[PDB]
DNA sequence: ATCGATGTATATATCTGACACGTGCCTGGAGACTAGGGAGTAATCCCCTTGGCGGTTAAAACGCGGGGGACAGCGCGTACGTGCGTTTAAGCGGTGCTAGAGCTGTCTACGACCAATTGAGCGGCCTCGGCACCGGGATTCTG
DNA sequence: CAGAATCCCGGTGCCGAGGCCGCTCAATTGGTCGTAGACAGCTCTAGCACCGCTTAAACGCACGTACGCGCTGTCCCCCGCGTTTTAACCGCCAAGGGGATTACTCCCTAGTCTCCAGGCACGTGTCAGATATATACATCGAT
């Protein structure tokens, strides 16, 4: 059968995500880690429908940069995978 | 309650900018934030540079420093043109 | 009694001087608002949505659509080496990101 | 709990993808729980702060954007 | 004769400029170049004693921290010489 | 062009503070570009505060509002 | 008229009540000021500058010196995880870096 | 004319804390200028607080919450503590 | 195993100007009283948040074949570090000038506060055409 | 160069954006008056300029070794495709906790006047730190 080398359909993905709009996580799953982790702090909280839009937002935006900056540190060094070193180093130029 | 906002202002500027186009309900809300970010960064300068003189009144002066201070050098540079037009006319009348 | 005419036919403006002036007082910035200050940041207020309206518009009309919508917001404020400094810290819903791949990355 | 095994591998690949990486090494997908954790407590620990100095029982939109500001990051759409 | 190896005196050099904290531009030729700039704004400014010491307080504590972060994305790559991409990628990163 | 008056040797200084073992002989000219961008930025705001101020001698304080505003809190000049 | 007694001897503060009182006053923060503001915000004063001192006094110590100076307040603040986040952008003259030596520099 | 400073203030609580030791000119103006920091920074926080809830007044509320949202977590339980012992001393006296 | 040539630090004496304390006095904090409107309490409405069921396909989990990427080892050639002799101009100590920052006095043009009037713009309603979804055809690009 | 992926075109159809009406409370016009700040004149601080001298630091050269770079080999871990399954998403029905508002009234803060002591300039003097000299002992490179 006819089947496509290694690395062609990714940047077809690549292309394909950076046209489109919409959220990428799962919503359901999100909602029951936001509202886990606010138990933390006080009990029998209630959250409004968009105040769990905004933090989706708001991460997914934050991922995409922290990944954006990634991939710069491991050009750098010649290589084509990312690695966890290359997180931490741009976490550590960032000042997180 | 009654709740204000820019809407209909923007579009008169938009109706004047493209007759044709139209605006959605969202890119309402966002324009509307914008104009209320940038109102409240003008009003903090002018606030600072009144106190570092002793100055108990906000003039047309704080502004003009202000918009030198905030804005870019071609924005800034047409901000005040458009600034001091308007004061004129609003004068002269 | 004179008949009333607004402060914006005045000067020209579409932003209201009215409001300006108020939210002026209200907001414990200082103890006394000269006549002129609202005047000038209207204006100022003014110039900065028709020039950002603009950009939107060309955006919206590229696409082949006739209503704005925040994708062509996002693509004219990071198109423009001066709007996206100033709006460099924002984030806007719905905006997605513009596209943009390494050449390392691309087939030879 | 188990919540954050929510956050498929899936999902961070279309992340990465989004943001232009080829390739994706096995070992970032538990690095990248980590890292959005902590984003996650220290959003909400202002939000609640907000909420409960308002003596309200709901979590509003503005709490979340108030934090968001206090952050340094700016959220256009939702209010303010 | 007597020499030392290379890199023994670099190191020296590291422990004692660490230890000290004297301002290490020349003075003058530092005072000339402020007076150099400002005339692109305004004529016949004249400036405070205090001043000038207090931009060039700032100029050294910002270099030394660009310094800081450009050893870093130096080691990274697996070098020990520090070359121009480093400070660039430190400047990208750090959105400057 | 005073820019010159930035010698080697001071840079050198100031990368072995910043723990550099080894510098690149390209360095020095990268170095002084980045200073020369620097210093601009800082002296047209402390410029603005004189002027708005109608004087004409440029004062410690100004320098310290300048910076302040870029995020770069200095202490001990008042 | 009974004899006056300063508002800091009745909280027990070295601290001023009544300056910090004026210079709220005198901010435009708000058109009113309640009267435990005051009393709040000096003891949180007091409480900071007491540790910066203390730690800077030890420091002052490990290098047999008698007198504090701009070094010790660095040191201080540099190798303290809490000061150290309150104060990541602050700049203090002549206090200079810690010293740091990346292991892969120090010899075979 | 006449300055105004905290010089005698930090003096005081020295003594307290290293009756033995003391301190410099050039130390004591980046103390002097530390406290006028952290008042700026508490008394604006508290300001935004008042206004977002729409109240005409500030006090130990907005001081309480402004220092919990300011300082770390384990400066703040003792910062807190603390102040609300000077109070209760002040208004028990 | 260690030598010996360099380097950093410590111990003693002499000096000087930075720090701690006391005095005079003036302007800003504390005591006493009055007026009034901001905040605290209680009660009502109703809306939007939490909880549950049924069900269908979009999306995640698990296997496996193979190839192209990450990593270690080797050779080589030239860029940088260490040390010397020369020469440039920074640093310092002194004197003199005058530009302009800081202050006091006079006074008059500006903005705040009230009252009466009415029309600008916000909430509820109607509706129709811009957009999106389905299906089939045309073009591109890759192994 | 066969064929798998993306784009576009013609038809259907619905609910979001554009426009109208009622109406009430926020903005305008007219008047008084108190003080913020614009202008004129003076004092005297400290920023700018010039000179001579010593010697600290910058500059230019030689040389040799340690580093950066390119090439080769190999092996194992990512990618792409297929099948099974699990829990996300949509739509419909209940009910009651909590947000938002109104009406009352009381107690907290602002304001004026008096008066008196806290803390700000100024002057003095003595000891902590800076420096020169001597020398101890630790480290680095070759034998």
């Amino acid at each position: 059968p006819h089947r496509y080398r290694p690395g062609t359909v990714a940047l077809r993905e690549i292309r394909r995500y950076q046209k489109s709009t919409e959220l990428l996580i799962r919503k359901l799953p999100f909602q029951r880690l936001v509202r886990e982790i606010a138990q933390d702090f006080k009990t029998d909280l209630r959250f409004q429908s968009s105040a769990v839009m905004a933090l989706q937002e708001a991460c997914e935006a934050y991922l995409v940069g922290l990944f954006e900056d990634t991939n710069l540190c491991a050009i750098h060094a010649k290589r084509v995978t990312i690695m966890p070193k290359d997180i931490q180093l741009a976490r550590r130029i960032r000042g997180e | 309650s009654r709740k204000e906002s820019y809407s209909i202002y923007v579009y008169k500027v938009l109706k004047q900018v493209h007759p044709d186009t139209g605006i959605s309900s969202k890119a309402m809300g966002i324009m509307n934030s914008f104009v209320n970010d940038i109102f409240e960064r003008i009003a903090g300068e002018a606030s600072r540079l009144a106190h570092y003189n002793k100055r108990s009144t906000i003039t047309s002066r704080e502004i003009q420093t202000a918009v030198r201070l905030l804005l870019p050098g071609e924005l800034a540079k047409h901000a005040v043109s458009e600034g001091t037009k308007a004061v004129t006319k609003y004068t002269s009348a | 009694r004179a008949k009333a005419k607004s402060r914006s036919s005045r000067a020209g403006l579409q932003f209201p001087v009215g409001r300006v002036h108020r939210l002026l007082r209200k907001g414990h910035y200082a103890e006394r608002v000269g006549a002129g200050a609202p005047v000038y940041l209207a204006a100022v207020l003014e110039y900065l949505t028709a020039e950002i309206l603009e950009l939107a518009g060309n955006a919206a009309r590229d696409n082949k659509k006739t209503r704005i919508i925040p994708r062509h917001l996002q693509l004219a404020i990071r198109n423009d080496e001066e709007l996206n400094k100033l709006l460099g810290g924002v984030t806007i819903a719905q905006g997605g990101v513009l596209p943009n791949i390494q050449a390392v990355l691309l087939p030879k | 709990r188990d919540n954050i095994q929510g956050i498929t591998k899936p999902a961070i690949r279309r992340l990465a993808r989004r943001g232009g990486v080829k390739r994706i090494s096995g070992l970032i997908y538990e690095e990248t729980r980590g890292v959005l954790k902590v984003f996650l407590e220290n959003v909400i620990r202002d939000a609640v702060t907000y909420t409960e100095h308002a003596k309200r029982k709901t979590v509003t939109a503005m709490d979340v954007v108030y934090a968001l500001k206090r952050q340094g990051r700016t959220l256009y759409g939702f209010g303010g």
